């Protein structure tokens, strides 16, 4: 039952540095190989480095050695920085959990495993020099179907749930769409029975966490 | 002498109080060395604390010659770490022996802790934890919301299991409560499993074992720059003559300990004063023997 | 009990050695005498029986 | 992308696939393999651990194979929720982890969907705030092919309108949404909007209309 | 409690996890006991006896 | 007694039965104990050393 959760930032100036952790959870960060892989539109599936408690540290030599692994005890988190941001460094970026190796190295350390055992869902990074913009959730009212819109929200992602999570069936988080203002904006619907339209209360979750803006929105007709 | 094996004076420290990390021999951190110089003025300035079988324990981690540590991550659930006392200061700051983790209660409560932590390595792991003893049953609940501790450290070759003794001890350095201190070895391909209820000071990690040639002395000597290879409690011998009379203490290529005080080896023939069946001629000496 | 057998040991070991040290000088010297009044004999027998 | 692979391949239900990853002796020769699959909008999971070895959880339809320099994924017996990306991936020389190109993995069989359209009016609290914007919500329609225009009292809008491209939904039946940006001044200015969702399969062409003050 | 007229032998179980071998997390410390000519030995138990 | 020889041997290394007796303010116990296994002449008594 291990875990991971990668905490990040959404945005971040070019030229910068970008900090980003990802939290580990029902097992030490030292029994095992971490590394690094982001996904960007374009210019394939990249790993960037990997890391062991050891201090053994590989780097792709592609990103340039702006980037340094780091990974701290306190938190139980592995880390990541990367100085001097360009633009094309805009993705998502997921920790992962190699296999271990069950063959020593020199000096008797473990060697990085040979596959990439579990990935965290991983965080939206995104290169702007705008400034982030907070979201706005308008509800829209009604077997029929009800949902909340987010509307003109900057930071790249933004998750939405109903009822703390609990609405299963019949949701549909709807991806997002540039607006000619230049801010995005997404909307999620769900269907249900029209037989609890005033029975079971509706109340959805939007969570922008680039923005440290959570706002729960309720539906009536 | 130093330069033909790497020695690393323990001023003011002992071997344990550095394995330990007592805040004066901080110096002393992930030091490897050949041979250890324990001084009799060394004392120990932190938190009072027994180890049984210390001579084991100071004669295995001196043999093994090397204090280097690698840290590891426990998620110690609900209860606070980093357990300060006024017993060891620290420059300013009160502290405590800088690789062990002091856990005390968080917010009233202490939770059985079940942590897990396996060896990957193809090498031995030597962890080295210990257990508080509370003067009085006040200060045991004051630091652990149970009322008795249990601490059960195990292995898959072996466990160990201690129970906390209170009681009233002598106060040294104001201090009344004492620590025992216990050791265990993570072989290849086992895991530590640590379940305590209390009273335990976790450890931060574990030390790299090597099987070497290092060792230990008891000595007041000082250092200088030289090259020897014997070394003995009352200074540095060389290794000419292949007897000693020194110390029974050696390091090195040594000669053996005698009792004898001298032992005198002929190299020349029988001196006689004055043909040669009375005496020899004292004024030859280009030669041994010769013609007159 | 431990303290008494490695001081036990260590003690019984000097002894050992140090008798060992003993008569090898004694009988390394006993020889050394030997080797060197031989050599001179030697040389008085190789003078007779060459005249 | 040292790593060849072929952008899509397709099935029908039940079938079997084999995705090949060419590579060359630096990389696949020397070290082992790894297959991947990443579900939409889901992180990566891994199918496929050493060269034919597949990790619990992982059914016996996925299955891997290594020959030189290129290596094969396998899967028999195909499900609509196989319908993912497939990523081949290993070590090479330097040891630097490179990912091949992506693998597209289209599922057929599945029925025509006809799209269910629900076309929601701005909401009381955005009018309040002088804005507006009106959605039009299509949902499980099978063939992706679908146009999607609005009118302004059975007249053609002039411009303010953003579309997504559709997607799978947990339905595995395609879903997309439509805005149109709207003045409040030019909402009741007007009659009626409507969108209208020709279904280039078939060409349904259902629409759904909304009045202001109604 | 393991007893003979010469000397006694006592331990209390310790509770706890221990790492899982042969899907048996808990362990048996065993002991040994000798009993002279003479002699009897007596077994006092309330608890975790492998007698 | 665990150790026994220990004690055997450190006493006999010490070569003395030398004993002085110091004052311990046993606080509210019954000091003298005594049981009838432990006979000095007519009456039970204990150990000389042990209170
Ligand atoms: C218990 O004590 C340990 C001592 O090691 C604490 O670990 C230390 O935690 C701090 C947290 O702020 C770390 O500071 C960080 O350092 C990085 C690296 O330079 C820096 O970039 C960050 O901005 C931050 O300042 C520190 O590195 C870490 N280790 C050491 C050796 O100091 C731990 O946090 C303590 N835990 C509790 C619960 O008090
Ligand atoms: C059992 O008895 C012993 C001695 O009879 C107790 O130890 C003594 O405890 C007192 C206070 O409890 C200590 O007094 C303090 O000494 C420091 C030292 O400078 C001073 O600064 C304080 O102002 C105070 O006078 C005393 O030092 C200490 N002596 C020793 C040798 O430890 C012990 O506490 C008793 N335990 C119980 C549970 O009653
Ligand atoms: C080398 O170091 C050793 C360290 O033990 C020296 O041996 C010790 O020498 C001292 C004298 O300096 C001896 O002290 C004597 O003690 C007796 C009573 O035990 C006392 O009556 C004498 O007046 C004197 O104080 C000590 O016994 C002795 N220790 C041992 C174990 O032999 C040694 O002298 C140093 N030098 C050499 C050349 O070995
Ligand atoms: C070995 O680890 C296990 C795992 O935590 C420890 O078991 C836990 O022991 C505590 C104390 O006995 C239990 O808490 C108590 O539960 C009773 C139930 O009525 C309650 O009356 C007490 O006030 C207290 O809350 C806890 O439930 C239990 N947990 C489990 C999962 O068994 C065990 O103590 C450890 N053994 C050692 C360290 O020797
Ligand atoms: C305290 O921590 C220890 C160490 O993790 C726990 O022992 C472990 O418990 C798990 C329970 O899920 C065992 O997993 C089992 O593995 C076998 C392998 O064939 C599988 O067949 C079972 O279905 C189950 O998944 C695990 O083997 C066992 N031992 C180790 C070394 O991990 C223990 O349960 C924890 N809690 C307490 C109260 O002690």
């Amino acid at each position: 039952q291990v875990q991971l959760q990668e905490s990040g930032p959404g945005l971040v100036k070019p030229s910068e540095t970008l900090s980003l952790t990802c939290a580990v959870s029902g097992a030490s960060i030292s029994s095992f190989y971490w590394s690094w892989i982001r996904q960007s539109p374009g210019k394939g599936l990249e790993w960037i480095a990997y890391i062991y408690y050891s201090g053994k540290t590989q780097y792709n030599p592609a990103v340039t050695g702006r980037a340094t692994i780091s990974l701290q005890n306190w938190n139980n988190h592995v880390a990541l920085r990367v100085n001097s941001v360009t633009a094309a460094d805009t993705a998502i970026y997921s920790c992962a959990r190699h296999t271990l190796a069950y063959h020593y190295d020199d000096e008797g350390y473990m060697q990085p495993g040979d596959a990439f055992d579990l990935w965290g869902q991983g965080t939206m990074v995104t290169v702007s020099s705008a400034s982030t913009k907070g979201p706005s959730v308008f509800p829209l009212a009604p077997t029929a179907a009800l949902g909340c819109l987010v509307k003109d929200y900057f930071p790249e992602p933004v998750t939405v749930s109903w009822n703390s999570g609990a609405l299963t069936s019949g949701v549909h988080t709807f991806p997002a769409v540039l607006q000619s203002s230049g801010l995005y904006s997404l909307s999620s619907v769900v269907t249900v029975p029209s037989s609890s339209l005033g029975t079971q209360t509706y109340i959805c979750n939007v969570n922008h966490k680039p923005s440290n803006t959570k706002v729960d929105k309720k539906v009536e007709p | 002498c130093d330069s033909p094996h790497q020695i690393l004076d323990g001023e003011n420290c002992t071997l344990i109080d550095a394995l330990l990390g007592d805040p004066q021999c901080d110096g002393f951190q992930n030091k490897k060395w050949d041979l250890f110089v324990e001084r009799s003025k060394a004392y120990s300035n932190c938190y009072p604390y027994d180890v049984p079988d210390y001579a084991s324990l100071r004669s295995l981690v001196a043999s093994s010659g090397t204090l280097e540590f690698n840290n590891e991550s426990f998620n110690w659930a609900g209860v606070t770490q980093n357990g300060t006392s006024s017993s060891c200061r620290r420059g300013s700051n009160s502290s405590f022996f800088s690789r062990l983790n002091w856990l005390t209660h968080l917010n009233s409560k202490y939770p059985a802790l079940n942590v897990t932590m396996p060896n990957n390595e193809q090498f031995d792991k030597l962890y080295i934890w210990g257990v508080h003893h509370p003067v009085t049953d006040k200060d045991q609940i004051f630091l652990y919301a149970q009322s008795s501790g249990r601490i059960t450290v195990s292995t898959k070759r072996s466990q160990q299991a201690v129970i906390p003794n209170i009681g009233s001890r002598p106060r040294i350095r104001d201090i009344p409560s004492r620590i025992s201190i216990y050791w265990t070895i993570v072989k290849p391909g086992d895991i530590l499993l640590i379940n305590s209820t209390g009273n335990l000071i976790a450890p931060r990690g574990y030390f790299k074992i090597r099987s070497g040639k290092s060792s230990i002395m008891r000595s007041d000597a000082p250092i200088g720059k030289c090259k020897s290879e014997c070394i003995t409690p009352n200074g540095s011998i060389p290794n000419d003559k292949p007897f000693q009379n020194v110390n029974r203490i050696t390091y090195g290529a040594c000669p053996r300990y005698v009792k004898q005080s001298t032992l005198k080896l002929a190299t020349g023939m029988r001196n006689v004063p004055e043909g040669f069946i009375e005496n020899g001629w004292e004024g030859m000496v280009d030669g041994w023997y010769g013609f007159r | 009990r431990i303290q008494d057998l490695e001081k036990y040991v260590e003690d019984t070991k000097i002894d050992l050695w140090s008798y060992n040290a003993e008569l090898l000088v004694a009988l390394e010297n006993q020889h050394t005498i030997d080797l060197t009044d031989s050599e001179m004999n030697k040389l008085f027998e190789k003078t007779k029986k060459q005249l | 992308s040292v790593l060849t692979q072929p952008p899509s391949v397709s099935a029908p239900a039940g079938q079997m696939v084999t995705i090949p990853c060419s590579g060359s002796s630096s990389d696949i020769g020397k070290s082992f393999v790894s297959w991947y699959q990443q579900l939409p909008g889901t992180a990566p999971k891994l199918v496929i651990y050493d060269n034919n070895k597949r990790p619990s959880g992982i059914p016996d339809r996925f299955s891997g194979s290594k020959s030189g320099t290129s290596a094969t994924l396998g899967i028999t017996g195909l499900q609509t929720g196989d319908e993912a990306v497939y990523y081949c991936g290993t070590w090479d020389s330097s040891l630097i982890w490179v990912f091949g190109g992506g693998t597209k993995l289209t599922v057929l069989g599945q029925p025509k969907a006809a799209p269910s359209v629900t076309l929601f009016p701005p909401s009381s609290e955005e009018l309040q705030a002088n804005k507006a914007t009106l959605v039009c919500l299509i949902s499980d329609f099978y063939p992706g092919a679908v146009t999607v225009a609005w009118k302004a009292d059975s007249s053609p809008v002039k411009a303010g309108v953003e579309t997504t491209t559709p997607s799978k939904q947990s339905n595995n039946k395609y879903a997309a949404s439509s805005y149109l940006s709207l003045t409040p001044e030019q909402w009741k200015s007007h009659r009626s909007y409507s969108c209208q969702v020709t279904h280039e399969g078939s060409t349904v062409e259902k629409t759904v209309a909304p009045t202001e003050c109604s």
